[PDB]
C-alpha cells in the first residue's frame, strides 16, 4: 500500500473494530447503503459505520461543509460515500476541505456479463486540485470570455508519485503520462517534466508517455493494450478520459468505483447519480457502491476481506440473468442481489 | 461537361504524404480529370518559405488538397502551415467524416457521425506564460461571433446533407460562462434560424463514454476546439483507424481538403490512401465535379470490400501501390 | 428626454450630498442657490450608512434627471473612484471622463504662482475594469485591459474640450516605453486623432514618471492632460497641491448622456476634522460648472465672480487657506457680496 | 549597517585595497567616472577599480550579459556604473543576473543652492522584480490589450525588510508603506498586510501606511514632513513616484544618486541619461556619480571617506556659482569642478 496517503491503523481500542464514516446520501443512497452493511457484517469485518451529513452549509456565501462531518472523517481517516443530488460544488468543497488530491478510477469487464467491449482492466489517476477546478472566467470585452487556468509543479509532482507508488502497489510495470501536444503547450511541458524526474526514484517501473490523441485511438481499438499500466493526466483530461474508460468496461458509469485520495483522509464513492425516480422501488444496484468498499478495504490492509468481498461476491454472483438488476439486464432486485452475494461470501 | 481547367493547390506533406498525394495524383490522371496541380513544396510544417508558398498559392486558387506530416505538431492543429491557414485565410471549420467502410472489421457496425470543430479560438489562440517559477497559466478566449459561425456552419451542414441531427458538444458544468455561451448560441441558433433540425447538448464526458458505447445516437457534432481531436480519434477507432476518415477545412473564401485524423496511426509504399482519396472526392464535389466523385467513391468502396488488394492496417497484406492500381483498374471497366 | 428633467424653466438635479463634510460643503451650494434664486430643484438623495438602496436610488434618480452634483465620502474607496457608488456610475451609466480643473487663485499663497491645468482621466478602464486573483499563495495576478474604441473616446472627449475652452495643447500622459503595446496603443491614437482630426490644437507625449517631475518643477509647460485611470489620481494630487489643496479644485464627470459635478480631488488631504470648518469652494465652482452646463451661467459667472473675490480678500477665508472663518462664515460673505453685485 | 545587503568584506590580501568593478559607460560617461577617480585617489581610499563592459550579448534571443563583466562583479560584489545609452532592457537584465531586488533612491536640497523647493530630504525605496517589469501584454481580441502582472509575498517581504532595516541603519523613527486604494486591490492588501507582519520584528520602528493619492498631496505642498521617514512602494509606482521626488529636490535627474541592491552583489549609478550631444565638451556634471560614490562607500564600511568625500566637497563646492555647472546656471567645467572639490576634500 502507497506510502503518499497512507492509512494510519488503530482499530478500536475496545471493540477491535476500525472506525469508518459513511454519508448514506440520498435517492437510492439509503437502499445501496443498507446492502453494504449487510455484506460487512455478514463477511464479519472489522468495521463499525458512524453516518455523518455533508448537507451543504453556508459560510459567507462560500458552501462549508457542516462541523459534525468534518470532525467525524478528520478523525476517522476514511469515508464511504453514496449518491448525492444537485445544488458551489458540493463533491469540489468535499476535495477542497480534506485536501483530496488524487481521483483513482478502475474500468474493469465483468467476467461472464457479456458487453460490448472485452477484457477491459484499466487505471487512471487524474489530478483534482487545479486545473478547470480552479479556474476564473471573466468577460474582457463584450463578446468575449476568457478562461484562466493554473497548473504548479508541486500538485503534479504529487498525482504523479501516487501513480508510480499505486503502480507498484498493485503490480503494474508501466505508468503512462498522458497530455496534449509537449511543444505547443508548456503547461503539459510542466507536467511531463515532473514525471521524468520521478522516473528514476521509481526503477522498477517504467515511464512511457502518450499523446491523449494516440491513446484514445489505441484504447478504443483495443483496451486490453492498457491492462498492464497505470495511466495519469493532468485535471484537464481527467474527466473525459475516465468517463470513456467506463463507456468501455460496462457502457455507462452504473458500475464504477472511484476513489479520492488525500494525504490523509480519502474518500471512496460510487460516481452514478442519485436517480431518484427509482428510490425506494428496490431497484438500485449496489455494485458500484460495493467495489468502492473493496478500494476502501484494500486502502485500509485488509487485503483478505476486500477479496472475500470481491473476488468471489458480486463480481461471480453477476454472473447468471435472475441476478443482475435492471440496468444489466437482469430481474433482480437489490434485496434478492444482496443475500445472493452473501451466499457465495 | 466540356469546360477549362481548374489550378488547385497541392500540399503533399512528407514522405507518408507523397505516397498518399501520388496515390490520389495517379487515380486523377487515369480518369483524365480537369485538375492541375500547383503542387507546393514545404519543407517542413514549420518552413518559413514554403508556409508562405502555400498560403500565397491558396490565396490565387481557393482549394486546396493537403497531405500528412507525422510530427507532433501537424496531427493536433499547430505547426507554422496549419497556424498560417487559419489566421491568415481564416479556415475555421474543420470537418471530419466517420463512415463505416463496407469490408473493415469493427467491433460496432454501420457507423455514421461527422464532428465539426471549431478552429480559430480556445485552443488555437490562447496565451500562456510562466510568471513565477513552477506556474503556467493559460489564459483562453470563447467569442460570440465565432461561436455563431461555426453554428451556422454546422447547421448549414446537416441541411445540405440531410442530415437531421445537430448535438453541441461542451463542458458547460464546469465552463458555466465559457461553454455556456457555447451550449446556449448553438441551441438558439438552431430553434429561430432551423425548425426542421433536431438541436440538442451533451456534456463532453458523457459524450466520450456514449461514443464508445452506443455511437449510433449521434449525427453532427459541433464541438469547440479542444474537444474536437478526443470525438475525432474515438470516431476514427470506431471505423477502423485514421487511414479511411475523409476530412475538409472551410473559411468564407477558402477550401483544404485533407484526412479528418491527421493520421494519428510506417514502412516503404504500405501506408493506406483511402482517407486522401475520400477527401479527394469532398474536393471534387465541392469544385462541382462529382460525377468523377461517384466513381471514384464507388471505386474505392468496392475494392475494400473484396479483401484482396486491400491495405495492410485493415487486414490486408497490399502495398498502397496496389491498391490504387486496384481502384485504377475498376475505374476502366466502369 | 435624452435631455436634463425640466418642468416650466425649472430643471430637476439630482444632490447626493455624502457624508458630514460632504454634507456641509453640499449646504453651502443650497444656501448660495436659493439666495441668488435659481430655477433648480434638487432631488436629493439620502444615501445612508456603499450601502445598497442608496446606490440604486441615486443612479435611478440620475437616470431621470441626466444632471447631478455630488459631495464627498472621506472614507478611502470614495477618494480613489471604487466604492458602489462610483462603479455604478461606471458601469450603469458609462460615465467614461473624469475633468478636474487646476487654477490658481487670487488671494492662495502657494509656492509656483500662475498655474492653468486641467487633467482629464478616463474612467470605465485599466484601473476600474481589471481582474484579480491569487491562484497559488502568496502570488497575486492583475489582468487589466486597454481598449481602442474606449481611449478614441477619451481623446475625442479631451480634444472637444480644448476646443470648447481655448485650449491650445493636449498632451497624452501614458507609460509607453515599459508597457510597448497597451500605453503604446494609447499615445497614438490620441496623436492621431489629434492631427486628422483637430488640427489646430497642439498634440504631444510625455511620459508619466517624467510627467510627474515636470509637473512639480515646471507645471506652466503643459495646458490639458490626457491620462488613463492609473495615472490621473497622481497628476491630481499634484495639481492639487500646486494652487493650495483639494479644496479649491473644481471638478466633472461626463458620460455621453449624463454628467455629474463634484469636486476633482476628493478632497483628499482635505482632513482638517472639526465642525463648520471645510472649504465650500471646489464644490461652489463644480457647482458653477453645472450651471454653464445647464446653459444657465449668467448665474455661474456671477457666483463665480463673488468666489473669487471673498477668496481674494483674506477676510472671512477658511482655515486651510490661511483664514480663520468657518465655512458658514464664508458662505455669507460669498452671499452679502451676490446681493450688492 | 543593512543585514539584508550585507557586504562581504575583505580588502585585497596584498595591496590592502578593496577591488571594486566599474563600467564607465558612455557618452558622458568615461569623463564623468574620470572625476570619480581623481577624487578617490586624492581622498585616499581603500579601493582598486577594473572597469567592465556590460554591452548586451544576445543568447538565444535573450539579451544576456557579457561573461567578463559578470564574473568580475560576482567577485568584488560591488560595481559603480554611469550612464549608458539605449539599443529587452539593459537595465532589467542587469538587475535580473545579480539578483537585484531593491532600489534606493534618496532625493536631497543641496545647502546653499537656491531651487524651487526647499529643506527636501526624501528617501524611497522600490521594488525591482515583479510588477510591470515582469509583465505581460498581449492582445485578446482585436482593439483590445491585457496586461498581466504579478506580485508576490516573497518579494514584498524583503524590499519591506530593507525598508526597515535601512531605516535603522540612518536613523529614521518611520517607514511608510504607499499603496494604492487597500479594499479595491487586494494587491496592496497583500503589501500592507507583508508590512505590518515585519512590523513587530521591528519595534523601534513606527509603521504607517499611506495612500498614494495622499502622500503625493502632502509631499509637494510640504517636503520636509517626510525627512523622518523612509518610504516603500510595490514596483508599480516605483518609477513615478522617486521622478516627483527628485523633481522636488532639484527639478531633473541631473543630481540623483541610486543604489541597486541585492542579496550579495549591489550596483550604485546616477540616474540621468548618456546625454552624447554633450560628451568630450568637458561639460558633464559629476555630483549624481559621486553622490552614487557616497552611497556605495557606506555599503562597504568605509564611513570616514564617505562623510570626507560627500560632506565637505561636491555638497560645499556646489555654493559658489563660478563653480556648479552649465545644468546648474554655472561656469564651471567637468575639470575645474573636480579639483575644486579636491581642495575642500
Amino acid at each position: 500500500q502507497p506510502s503518499i496517503g497512507r492509512y494510519t491503523g488503530k482499530p478500536n481500542p475496545s471493540t477491535g473494530k476500525y472506525t469508518v464514516s459513511f454519508i448514506e446520501g440520498d435517492g437510492i443512497g439509503p437502499e445501496i447503503s443498507k446492502s453494504v452493511k449487510k455484506i460487512f457484517s455478514a463477511a464479519n469485518v472489522p468495521i463499525e459505520w458512524e453516518s455523518c451529513d455533508v448537507s451543504p452549509i453556508f459560510v459567507n456565501g462560500l458552501t462549508t461543509i457542516p462541523d459534525p462531518a468534518v470532525q467525524s472523517i478528520t478523525k476517522n481517516l476514511v469515508a464511504l460515500k453514496g449518491p448525492l443530488a444537485t445544488p458551489r460544488s458540493l463533491n469540489l468543497t468535499l476535495r477542497k476541505t480534506f485536501g483530496l488530491f488524487a481521483n483513482v478510477r478502475p474500468a474493469k469487464s465483468i467476467e461472464g456479463f457479456k458487453t460490448t467491449y472485452e477484457n477491459v482492466d484499466l487505471v487512471l489517476i487524474r489530478e483534482n486540485t487545479e486545473g478547470e477546478y480552479s479556474g476564473i472566467e471573466h468577460i474582457v470585452c463584450p463578446g468575449v470570455v476568457q478562461s484562466i487556468k493554473l497548473i504548479t509543479r508541486d500538485a503534479s509532482e504529487r498525482v504523479i508519485r501516487y501513480a508510480f507508488e499505486y503502480a507498484r502497489a498493485i503490480g503494474r510495470p508501466r505508468v503512462i503520462v498522458v497530455h496534449k501536444s509537449t511543444i505547443q503547450r508548456l503547461a503539459d511541458g510542466l507536467f511531463v517534466n515532473v514525471a521524468k524526474e520521478l522516473s528514476k526514484e521509481y526503477p522498477d517501473l517504467t515511464l512511457e508517455t502518450e499523446l491523449i490523441d494516440n491513446s484514445v485511438l489505441k484504447v478504443v481499438t483495443n483496451p486490453s493494450a492498457y491492462t498492464d499500466a497505470v495511466s495519469v493526466c493532468p485535471n484537464l483530461y481527467g474527466d473525459i478520459l475516465s468517463d470513456l474508460n467506463s463507456g468501455l468496461s460496462a457502457g455507462s458509469l452504473g458500475l464504477t468505483p472511484s476513489a479520492n485520495i488525500g494525504h490523509k483522509i480519502s474518500i471512496f464513492e460510487a460516481v452514478h447519480g442519485s436517480a431518484p425516480d427509482i428510490a425506494g422501488q428496490d431497484k438500485a444496484n449496489p455494485t458500484a457502491l460495493l467495489l468502492s468498499s473493496v478500494m476502501m478495504l484494500n486502502h485500509m490492509g485488509l487485503t483478505n476481506h476486500a477479496d472475500q468481498i470481491q473476488n468471489a461476491v458480486l463480481s461471480t454472483i453477476a454472473s447468471g440473468p435472475e441476478n443482475r438488476t435492471g440496468d444489466l439486464a437482469g430481474t433482480a432486485t437489490t434485496s434478492s442481489f444482496t443475500e445472493a452475494v452473501i451466499k457465495r461470501l | 461537361k466540356y469546360g477549362g481547367r481548374f489550378t488547385v493547390t497541392l500540399i503533399p506533406g512528407d514522405g507518408v504524404g507523397k505516397e498518399i498525394t501520388d496515390s490520389v495524383r495517379t487515380i486523377f490522371e487515369a480518369e483524365n480529370i480537369p485538375i492541375d496541380w500547383e503542387t507546393i513544396n514545404i519543407k517542413q510544417t514549420d518552413h518559413k518559405e514554403g508556409v508562405y508558398e502555400a498560403v500565397e498559392s491558396l490565396k490565387r486558387n481557393k482549394i486546396g488538397l493537403k497531405g500528412l506530416w507525422h510530427t507532433p505538431a501537424d496531427q493536433t492543429g499547430h505547426g507554422s502551415l496549419n497556424v498560417a491557414l487559419r489566421k491568415q485565410l481564416d479556415i475555421y471549420a474543420n470537418v471530419a467524416l466517420f463512415k463505416s467502410l463496407k469490408g473493415v472489421k469493427t467491433r460496432i457496425p454501420d457507423i455514421d457521425l461527422i464532428v465539426i470543430r471549431e478552429n480559430t479560438e480556445g485552443e488555437f489562440s490562447g496565451l500562456e506564460h510562466e510568471s513565477v517559477p513552477g506556474v503556467v497559466e493559460s489564459l483562453k478566449v470563447m467569442t460570440r461571433p465565432k461561436t455563431e459561425r461555426i453554428a451556422r456552419f454546422a447547421f448549414d451542414f446537416a441541411k445540405k446533407y440531410n442530415r437531421k441531427s445537430v448535438t453541441a458538444v461542451h463542458k458547460a458544468n464546469i465552463m458555466k460562462l465559457g461553454d455556456g455561451l457555447f451550449r446556449n448560441i448553438i441551441t438558439e441558433i438552431g430553434q429561430k434560424e432551423y425548425p426542421d433540425i433536431d438541436v440538442s447538448s451533451i456534456i463532453v464526458d458523457n459524450a466520450s463514454m456514449q461514443a464508445v458505447a452506443k455511437p449510433h445516437q449521434f449525427d453532427v457534432l459541433v464541438t469547440p476546439s479542444m474537444y474536437g481531436t478526443i470525438l475525432g480519434n474515438i470516431g476514427a477507432a470506431l471505423i477502423g483507424g485514421p487511414g479511411l476518415v475523409a476530412g475538409a477545412n472551410f473559411g468564407r473564401d477558402y477550401a483544404v481538403f485533407e484526412p479528418g485524423s491527421r493520421h494519428v496511426g510506417k514502412g516503404q509504399n504500405v501506408a493506406n490512401p483511402t482517407a486522401m482519396i475520400l477527401s479527394s472526392t469532398l474536393m471534387l464535389n465541392h469544385l462541382g465535379l462529382n460525377e468523377y466523385a461517384t466513381r471514384i467513391s464507388k471505386a474505392v468502396h468496392e475494392t475494400i470490400a473484396e479483401g484482396k488488394h486491400t491495405t495492410r492496417d485493415i487486414g490486408g497484406s497490399s502495398s498502397t501501390t496496389d491498391f490504387t492500381n486496384e481502384i485504377i483498374n475498376k475505374l476502366s471497366t466502369m
